[PDB]
């Protein structure tokens, strides 16, 4: 596709908000994907760069882009405790029950790292509380296994 | 220059964090009671390599330093993983540079670099090691290993795994004491005395191919060649070397302390002349460096492969061999090697010039050549490629409070972003190391493995042995002891989907695929972890702006450094100590 | 002084005889071919520890001696138990006395004695140990390990044993080399190269707690936290320290043979000044013993004395310096469990620091008079040798020359001591330097009964040892630092003889078998500290010339007395008497 | 003479090739990057022994040479077989020849050769070995081990194997770390603190004999003494010494490189003086070789020769000095199974001590005249190189395999060079190999397909074979307070003839006893009982003399012309006297 594709992946990767605007403006493919299938929105979501997430979404970035293992930007934001990104992704239409190749959902991941504020927002937006991964496990099983009583309360 | 000792260890198939936390930390923690130590630095990388460099006070006797470091390392050896102990952990004086680099090439296209490396190992290196005034000699490549390249589909067909393969090779490529008939103490009057000779080490691909893995219930035999391809090959494949586009190996030769350079160089050249009658066809000796060699760095992006780097190095070689045909004798292209990082995405070209007197005029001097090379290489896409001939400062950012790699990177980026705000005082303030890159995280599900009766050892040996390789034991090749390695044939260990082609046998004999008890995902992590005086570190280089002193640049770095998050410290090293 | 090289090694849960016979004898037998060795001595202790002291002729290059020693030891390492090898054997070339002590307290009481000791172990000790001139560093405390405190009732409920716990920890707290995607040699056209990351070391009690021991036949899960309490705690619990009565830890530092005291102390201070800014709040360095304005006090209780009775005596010592001598004494740093020469529940040391000389005017407020008064004040403490000393009669070794054994050598020692007590005009205070035998719990495993039940001896001995002695399983990463993991019974299931009967082992047929079905036990005596001298069993005797009598006359009488000892008992002079 | 560091290792029951290929080569490959090294040589023997000699430039600091050798050795140590590591690999910096021999005898004849050798190993050797200036100490004999001599009929009668014996010994001769009652951290208030003492090492044959191998279904017990004889005995039985025909042991002592001979000898005597008052009755030190006054006699039979045939030649030598030279000779200390090239069944040595200078008047009664007559009298002993001498025109030649030709081709080549040197008596005298010839060996092939089919494991097959016919060091025990080894091996009468292979049974997975003959075949073949290597390549040392009046220079030069015509791949180098 584009040389600016790769520059945008790199700039989103490294949190360079200004370099990201300038590249958006010059036609850089907003859904350019690297070798593992990560888009700028994936990278910005994983590394916690909120402004870049926002700029990209406004420029039409595919909110539900999936990587080669089926994981979406919301999987990454939920897993790495980035609350304000989780909220924006879900507001711009992120699929709250997206499953990866393993059947893992953003809820499973937030639950596993005990990100409680994130777990609440996911349930706010309709996250399926009884979704099973390929092993039969729910967010509730994950709370029991990790002995995280606060998270057990929240999932009843 | 202050004397330095380097400890080198290798853990095949290990990632940077595995190496650090099972080797590097353990060794660092045992570097006490050593005299005259100024500082210690280490790096641990994704090629399974650790290097710990100890730097001693100027005037320290380097041999005493070496021996003290050695003894402490050797006492710590039982604390290290078996796989690392079996590779040898070397402790060498690292301060000195090469007397000469000797290239060994094949010109008539009959021999791979592994063939050549083996020839050198077996016929050349030892006679060079014993030559007058020679010290350390490094081989560039290895002697052959017997390579067993496994096929998962054939293994699953016959309900076998890599574990069965490794067990069978230990059992059938063996050599043990069997005693004697009529040995002492004997029945008195015994006339017959003879050694008993039982199994002996295997000597060839044919013999390995006949290893019996299993007799089926129908009475058919499964032999090792039915689940694997079998060849003599390299111990490892991280480096590809060419000399003017031809396959190469070589020797890196060091001068013994208090020996003469010119007499040693002539004594080596003489010794190498004696061997020339015995070469096979087209083997040839070349001398890329001997007491105007410059270098060209090649750096591809995160995740880039050996083949992509090779393509770029090939463009670099072709350029010097055509656009500088009047100036350039040779290009020695080393794919997988850099200073500041090994890996599939780096390489370095050693360019050797023709004589001063055959390059008249300033256009044909090194400085003009290098600037032209750099201008030409600037229009290669998706590679940074820099020609250079071999002031600054050397800073270490230090994790002082158990912050972890991720928080240390964020502090590093806080300092680098601040140093950029003062271009009046500082320029080119940059990491010396590497950035985190995508990695494939596989979780084994312990409950599923238990339910199914799949053992975790079987799981982890199957994954490790197939995808990383395993040094099983030794064999004898044309009378010389050499290693035996099991690994997946390349096309079954390339991509995530290949993980599910590998099967493990449960306790009830059913074959279970990897996907039944595992899940995976992409994440970032480090391909090269750095430590300084036993603590996690990130080295940062830089220089004073124009018309400012190094001392002034340092003062600002310290001041910027005082504003970093809690638990982040620093120290000055190297040129800046 | 004759240079001394010291080898130290450890075997967790081993008694003196075990240490002596699997470690000490083996190292000793292999100290051949070393130049200028004058003599060799060793202790094998019921703390699971051995110290071998090799003393070289005067003028020997200590560098060379250390190296020659380390090289012989390296060649013997494969003959030692895996449990000892894996602790790390150390070899040192240093003074036996302390150059200085670095104390560490928490001024805001935010951190316990145990937290502080770990902070010191984990953040300060190694850089101090790498400082040039630093010969030996003793932590006055222990680094944390991950402690798995097993409950035998809960293990038996789920038909598990410590063997199953250990197996599961090694399998689930693992660091796995998994290779790469697109690894070399690659296929043609490969675009992706990435490390594969599988299992990594666990980092938290949470993680160890969810180690999955087993899935019951009804599908429920038995996690490690269901049979154990999981906490960070010391690799050992033997050494506790206080600074002016407050919780403390610290580093006792000994000068490397031939090093410069003053430069080494300065380098140590320079290194501590690099660490101070990153301390957690409250943490503070104090300087309780800088070597004339300082002295020590030794506390030796008889073997068999416990941590609490040693503590009681240390409290009396500390109290005296902080009440009676408060106009002269600035501080006391007291260590329970360490005693200058040796390490044990029955021993302690106090490091005393005086106020400025200028503010202690008068002969009666100088070191000599103070130590002398303190020795007098402590001379009437019951069943404790307590003495204050700044830092010569005779030093005698009774030697087992003919395989006589411990018991006979003790009788022979006692005969010589009794004979020497009957010459009070010639000899004074002729005494053992070592320890008396004490009660020990002898347990006999019935091999016939184990085999009849299908119980494996290795499971029995691993069960006994791991529970009652502790077992170092493998390593984990605590806040980025490699540290150890230990399994052991929780305290309350390993206190009394009846507790033996509550440990169960699983037979080949799946039945749980109590230890009482295949064992029997009795009380007996044995040694908490076995000594050797030049490779043979030995007993060190100290003493002096009586008043008005020469050392050489006293020695001559000791030789006379020694010549009438039972057959096979020899002797030799060492130390000051060589 | 140039300084030499020596690496020595042992692999019990190993043949020469096995030693070479699992031990010697692995070490050798690391011996480079060592300062002032001139050359390296090695022997790998069918006694299961390897010795590598690294020879340094004159004036090299021996302390540093030893250090640097050992640091390269450490790279090979974890690649070595565990049976080698466990024997204790040694690295020494000694002179190659003896400074003195300390003899030990029992004037009351109440102790055998075996008893005496054990007493010396257990109470005397270590302290000598620790003495400064002592480079190497050789025991003429062997320390006692606990010997379990297995009987294969009795083992098969109870469905047991050596694997079971070895397993039981490891389980029941054990030293257990069992912790404490009331240890730390305690329940606060705990008063009781006591060490737990569980199993401890066995100390006696009686305790070994009652080891419980199994309980039958009927409840009867199979004890280790029901399948083996149990006694104290040598770790090995290869070295046997006599002093004036009387049972003896001793220490052969070599001087550490650069150490003072007088000083060192004196400290050895001082240390012996500490031991003497505690000797059992009858025991006494004798001094059969102080370094004219003395000389040695070397005895070398051809490979294949047993202890019996070597003893015979030694008796003829000893008989000579006690009958014919009885007015000159005070004492003969004769050692069967150890000679100049170290250990082997076909070698021996006599140390001869003469009476006082002044009780031997006349030039024919001096060392030179005596050794000449002895060498003369011994020259007609057949199948024996016997000579007497007291400690030059010669050359030291190394034939080297430089192309992977293998041992058989290198022999062929050697024979070709030796035959052509025989046709030049004008220039070359006594051109001979320094080494040993190939001898018959019993080659046994495990059939993997049969083993797998019957369900017998290969480790079980190999242990059974190795332990029975070679012996196996199981673990340690305590003999009269001293750590010592425990060995299992077949009783002699079950490991003497080829048919004995078939009386050893291995137990399959299904419980069936399977004789060795069901999964094995065998044949005679030839191989080497001493493989030599020079600078890391297979080699064959050839010795010889400049013919009368001709220079070493001219004889060396001829040997080069002869060598130049040898097959492709075969090279040479000069070592020792010929190096410079
Ligand atoms: C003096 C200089 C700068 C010159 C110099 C040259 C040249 N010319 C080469 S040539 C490439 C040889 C080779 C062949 C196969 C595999 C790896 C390397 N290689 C060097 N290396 C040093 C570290 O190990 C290998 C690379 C150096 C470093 O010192």
């Amino acid at each position: 596709g584009s040389d600016l594709g790769k520059k945008l992946l790199e700039a989103a990767r490294a949190g360079r908000d200004d370099e990201v605007r300038i590249l958006m403006a010059n036609g850089a493919d907003v859904n350019a994907a690297d070798v593992v299938g990560w888009t700028p929105l994936h990278l910005a979501a994983y590394w916690g760069h909120l402004e870049i997430v926002e700029v990209l979404l406004k420029n039409g970035a595919d909110v539900n882009a999936y990587d080669t293992l089926g994981s979406t930007p919301l999987h990454l934001a939920a897993h790495f405790g980035h609350l304000e990104i989780v909220e924006v992704l879900l507001k711009n239409g992120a699929d709250v029950n997206a499953k990866d190749d393993n059947g893992i959902t953003p809820l499973h991941l937030a639950a596993n790292r005990g990100h409680l504020e994130i777990v609440e927002v996911l349930l706010k937006y309709g996250a399926d509380v009884n979704a099973q991964d390929k092993f039969g496990k729910t967010a509730f099983d994950i709370s029991i296994n990790n002995g995280n009583e606060d998270l057990a309360e929240i999932l009843q | 220059a202050p004397p330095a000792v380097t400890i080198s260890a290798s853990y095949p198939g290990a990632d940077a964090k595995t190496v650090q936390d099972t080797v590097t930390q353990v060794i660092e923690q045992n570097m006490n009671g050593i005299d005259n130590l100024m500082y210690m630095s280490s790096n641990s990388d994704s090629t399974g390599t650790v290097q710990i460099t100890l730097t001693f006070e100027s005037g320290t006797d380097a041999d005493i330093a070496q021996v003290q470091v050695q003894n402490k390392l050797q006492l710590a050896m039982p604390l290290l993983p078996q796989e690392v102990q079996q590779q040898g952990v070397s402790v060498e004086k690292s301060s000195s540079s090469f007397l000469m680099v000797v290239g060994v090439i094949n010109t008539d296209g009959t021999m791979t670099q592994e063939d050549i490396s083996d020839y050198v190992a077996a016929n050349m290196k030892d006679a060079i090691s014993r030559t007058s005034g020679v010290g350390d000699v490094q081989l560039f490549g290895s002697q052959y290993a017997m390579r067993i390249w496994m096929n998962p589909n054939e293994l699953n067909k016959f309900q076998l795994t890599p574990v069965d393969v490794i067990t069978a090779i230990k059992a059938q490529n063996a050599q043990v004491a069997a005693g004697q008939l009529g040995g002492t103490p004997p029945v008195k009057g015994q006339q017959l005395n003879a050694s008993i000779i039982a199994q002996t080490r295997l000597t060839s691909t044919e013999e390995f191919g006949k290893i019996l893995l299993k007799v089926n219930q129908d009475g058919s035999r499964v032999l090792l060649r039915d689940v694997a391809k079998i060849e003599l090959g390299g111990e490892n494949y991280d480096i590809i070397a060419e000399f003017n586009g031809q396959p190469a190996s070589g020797l890196g030769i060091k001068l013994a302390t208090g020996a003469n350079a010119l007499d040693t160089a002539a004594a080596i050249r003489a010794e190498l002349a004696k061997m020339e009658p015995f070469f096979p066809s087209g083997l040839k000796i070349v001398y890329p460096y001997d007491t105007g060699v410059f270098m060209t760095m090649v750096q591809l992006p995160a995740g880039a492969t050996q083949e992509r780097t090779q393509k770029v190095l090939n463009e670099v070689t072709h350029y010097y061999l055509t656009k500088e045909k009047n100036n350039v004798e040779s290009v020695f292209a080393v794919n997988g090697f850099g200073f500041a990082g090994r890996g599939q995405n780096t390489g370095i070209a050693f360019v050797s010039l023709k004589d001063w007197a055959d390059r008249p005029g300033e256009e044909n001097k090194v400085e003009a050549i290098t600037m032209r090379a750099t201008r030409a290489f600037s229009q290669i896409k998706d590679a940074m490629v820099f020609a250079f001939n071999l002031t600054g400062f050397d800073f270490e950012l230090i994790d002082q409070a158990g912050l972890g790699h991720e928080k240390l990177t964020q502090a590093r980026n806080q300092l680098l972003a601040e140093a950029a705000k003062h271009p009046d005082m500082l320029t080119s303030v940059r990491p010396n190391g590497l950035e985190d890159t995508p990695q494939f995280k596989i979780d084994i599900d312990q409950e599923k493995a238990q339910a199914l009766g799949v053992s975790i050892n079987d799981i982890n040996t199957t994954l490790g042995a197939a995808w990383g390789g395993s040094y099983v034991n030794d064999f004898i090749d044309r009378g010389r002891v050499k290693k035996v390695y099991v690994m997946s044939e390349a096309k079954y260990r390339m991509l995530p989907d290949d993980i599910g082609d590998w099967y493990v046998r449960a306790a009830d004999g059913q074959m279970v695929p990897f996907s039944a008890f595992s899940s995976s995902r992409w994440e970032y992590g480090s391909p090269r972890l750095e430590r300084y005086n036993g603590l996690p570190s990130m080295e940062i280089l830089g220089q004073a702006a124009p018309g400012k002193s190094t001392g002034e640049a340092m003062e600002l770095m310290e001041q910027l450094a005082s504003k970093l998050p809690t638990g982040v410290g620093y120290d000055w090293t190297g040129m800046s100590y």
